[PDB]
């Protein structure tokens, strides 16, 4: 066959429904397969559609339409856990595998009490940290370039069911203030920064 | 159920390499793959039973040996920057059955490099939870940052009073790039673990930051000042306070 | 009219000298059109309207999977000879493929056989084996068990196999489709002292399928009637008969939608 | 069970004394595949025979088709020999002459 598409990257919030969609356009067809791969991980089998119709697997659905060339795959009651690159990939006629580019599929904890703020750490021998706000939030990269910001990071402390949003920035530079550290990004009017 | 090696490896431009991949589940299809950024995965070579092989969509540079049933090499037989890629061993019960999945193994992460000189470690720090944190949610966030490193070959986890943890811990899933304009750059990566207040507090309670790094091996020749940038483990840790 | 395709595989164990462990191959209606062995380790056309319109990709990927099936029935038919307990050499044979029919609907078959007899038959409408016997039950519900691989089967039989057959009948178009007409003559004779032999004898036809028979008084048809198989004169065209031993007798032929009477 | 091979011997086209033609051998219907055909005129082999690769059919049987360009005269005899493991000896199937 000849290609394969399916999006780069969907997000879609914790609890809720995702669809990715796959279409291929190929020699012929001998079915349709979906793979889980975690970051860093090796991808693992997860579904295989070859007729028509909509195949579930515990919180997981397969579909495949053959006259409109199209499968999706349904995650319901999304988890943090469900955060993964998803691919999806058509045996042709020659039974030779033509792989998508994968989906990243990002999921947004949903933030019980949003106490948005930006704290400085100190070093153990410095280091900015925007941290619990919502997760409709968005972190921008620097602009200045000597000063380092990362992605936002959901980390989840189980014992109490707490799960939080943050983003650390830092630098070398004698003008890089905690003050100003997020400045490139939209963040909330009532980020408490602490003196 | 797919064993491939080595998990990391750093080249120099025109050095050999030998992949192994091992399958135990009596398969008789093997496969390799890359993986590459912003592309679906591209066969490099696969061979369908014992006894043949063949080319896939990206087979020059390679060559591959189907030993016997269950072991499929792969050489790169002068290895070439355009060769630093994520390497997939797979396989599958037979080729030509539509539903047939294949079974991958865990993935090598190889890094073929001009000049092994720019080859680093990383340094790692701690950065103790603020006291502003601590009064105004009760909980405390310790930062690890591993900078400067080199290649892209880290593992980052925290271990409290000589315990692995995961609870209340985030790392970033890619390492940033210090120098964005430069091919070259060396990496940074950061790592959150945040516990109560009160754990924090307790000063009978260590806090550990260990980044695995995946450098050069003994058979690499060094003739640099700085110490040879081998494979090793870097720390960085805090007391409760 | 109607059209098939159908790939054949045989596999012998322990043959003997000049005997491939291994042979397949592949037809359009009564027309070889690829083939692969064990000893050539490769698939190559047997029709020049395949050699000349699949480019050298497909013969190389099919050796690489020919060469894969050709250890699978290795091994399928080494577990048969376990399972009967028997040794020595034995034959395992199998039949794929799908027709297209005159009026547009489509069949599909799939059927294995051991020392030349049925084995299993594949029934792509309930995804079942039927099992001629205890061991074929045995592998039957090995087969059944994995229910995506008789998904895949049916969607093989009823999509793949037609779109190759509608492809390579359009490649081989002026062979295929073309049309011989029979040339019929009757030939009278006095046999044994009393009876009179009539034979009705077609030849230079293509296609094969060809349609004989013997009346009398225009309406009943003759009863005992002798047929002679449709056999190849070896120039691309086939050759057939029919006979039969105080009214009028005639012989018809149907060929391709015409029809022929010969009236005696 | 093993079957013995159908053996039919015939001329391409009708057969005329004196006129070039083709002599054909079809042998079908036999179980297992391994077999030796070939045609003789006056009892010896001849040389230039053509024959088809090993065929299948769907009843697991197999068949092929061996054939000599000849033309055939009144004095000379034709016939097909054939061996197969149902076969004690080779069988010689002589040619009908179109009869
Ligand atoms: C040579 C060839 C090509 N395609 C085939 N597909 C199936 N399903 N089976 C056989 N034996 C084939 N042979
Ligand atoms: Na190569
Ligand atoms: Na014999």
């Amino acid at each position: 066959g000849q290609n394969i598409d399916q999006p780069t990257e969907m997000t879609a919030t914790e609890g809720a429904i995702v669809q990715i969609n796959c279409t291929y356009q190929t020699s012929g067809f001998n079915g349709l397969f979906w793979y889980q791969q975690h970051a860093g991980e090796a991808p693992t089998f997860l579904s295989y559609n070859v007729l028509d119709g909509l195949e579930e697997k515990g919180r997981f659905s397969s579909f495949l339409s053959r006259s409109k060339g199209y499968s999706y795959l349904l995650l319901k009651e999304l988890q943090m856990k469900d955060s993964a690159s998803y691919l999806c990939a058509v045996k042709d006629s020659n039974y030779q595998l033509i792989w998508g580019a994968g989906t990243k599929l990002i999921i947004k904890p949903d933030i019980q009490n949003p106490d948005p703020a930006v704290y400085q750490l100190r070093d153990s021998k410095s280091v900015c940290l925007f941290t619990d706000f919502d997760s409709q939030t968005n972190v921008s990269q620097s602009k200045d370039s000597d000063v380092y910001i990362t992605d936002k990071c959901v980390l989840d402390m189980r014992s109490m069911d707490f799960k939080s949003n943050s983003a650390v920035a830092w630098s070398n530079k004698s003008d890089f203030a905690c003050a100003n550290a997020f400045n490139n990004s939209i963040i909330p009017e009532d980020t408490f920064f602490p003196s | 159920g797919v064993t491939q090696t080595p998990k990391f490896q750093v080249l120099k431009t025109g050095q050999s390499m030998t992949l192994q991949c091992a399958q135990d589940m009596n398969h008789n299809s093997m496969y390799w793959y890359r993986q590459d950024p912003g592309m679906g995965l591209r066969l490099i070579y696969y061979s369908a039973s014992e006894g043949t092989t063949d080319k896939g969509e990206v087979p020059n540079g390679y060559n591959v040996s189907r030993l016997n049933k269950r072991e499929f090499s792969l050489r790169l037989e002068s290895a070439a920057p355009s060769q630093t890629s994520v390497y997939f061993c797979a396989s599958s019960v037979w080729t030509g059955e539509g539903s047939g999945e294949l079974f991958f193994g865990e993935g090598s992460r190889l890094t073929v490099l001009e000049d092994l000189k720019n080859v680093f470690p990383p340094e790692v720090a701690v950065f103790e939870p603020s006291e502003a944190e601590i009064s105004h949610t009760q909980k405390a966030t310790l930062v690890c940052l591993a900078t400067g490193f080199y290649p892209d070959h880290v593992e980052l986890s925290w271990w409290v009073n000589g315990k692995e943890v995961h609870s209340g811990v985030c790392t970033d899933p890619q390492p940033l790039k210090e120098q964005p304009a430069l091919n070259d750059s060396r990496y940074a990566l950061s790592s959150r673990l945040r516990v109560s207040a009160t754990f924090w507090q307790n000063p009978r309670n260590h806090f550990r930051c260990q980044v695995q790094f995946y450098g050069l091996s003994e058979n690499d020749e060094w003739t640099q000042d700085r110490a040879k940038p081998v494979t090793q483990i870097v720390s960085a840790e805090a007391w409760g306070r | 009219r109607t059209h098939s395709l159908r790939y054949f595989r045989l596999g012998v164990s322990d043959p003997i000298h000049g005997v491939p462990e291994f042979i397949s191959v592949g037809y359009v209606d009564s027309h070889p059109i690829t083939t692969y062995d064990s000893v050539t380790r490769q698939k190559e056309p047997r029709a020049p309207w395949m050699a000349e319109n699949l480019a050298p990709d497909h013969w190389e990927r099919y050796t690489q999977l020919l060469r894969g099936w050709q250890q699978m029935f290795k091994v399928e038919l080494k577990r048969l000879q376990r399972h009967y307990n028997h040794s020595g050499s034995h034959t395992y044979q199998r039949m794929i493929g799908c027709e297209l029919l005159e009026d547009g609907s489509t069949t599909g078959f799939l059927q294995y056989a051991y020392d030349g007899q049925d084995f299993l038959i594949f029934n792509k409408d309930t995804l079942s084996w039927l099992a001629v016997d205890n061991v074929a039950h045995t592998i039957k519900q090995a087969w059944e068990a994995n229910q995506h691989e008789l998904l895949y089967q049916k969607n093989w039989l009823e999509e793949e196999c037609i779109a190759w057959l509608k492809r390579f009948l359009e490649y081989g178009k002026d062979t295929l489709q073309r049309t011989e007409p029979p040339l019929v003559r009757v030939n009278r004779k006095e046999t044994f002292p009393g009876v009179t032999a009539l034979f009705c004898k077609a030849h230079g036809f293509y296609p094969p399928e060809i349609y004989m028979t013997w009346m009398k008084n225009g309406e009943e048809i003759v009863q005992e009637i002798d047929y002679g198989d449709i056999l190849p004169s070896g120039d691309g065209t086939y050759q057939a008969w029919a006979s039969i031993e105080s009214n009028l007798y005639s012989c018809h032929v149907e060929h391709s939608g015409v029809h022929m009477v010969l009236q005696v | 069970i093993q079957r013995t091979p159908k053996i039919q011997v015939y001329s391409r086209h009708p057969a005329e004394n004196g006129k070039s033609n083709f002599l054909n051998c079809y042998v079908s219907g036999f179980h297992p595949s391994d077999i030796e055909v070939d045609l003789l005129k006056n009892g010896e082999r001849i040389e230039k025979v053509e024959h088809s690769d090993l065929s299948f059919s769907k009843d697991w049987s197999f068949y092929l088709l061996y054939y000599t360009e000849f033309t055939p005269t009144e004095k000379d005899e034709y016939a097909c020999r054939v061996n197969h493991v149902t076969l004690s000896q080779p069988k010689i199937v002589k040619w009908d002459r179109d009869m």
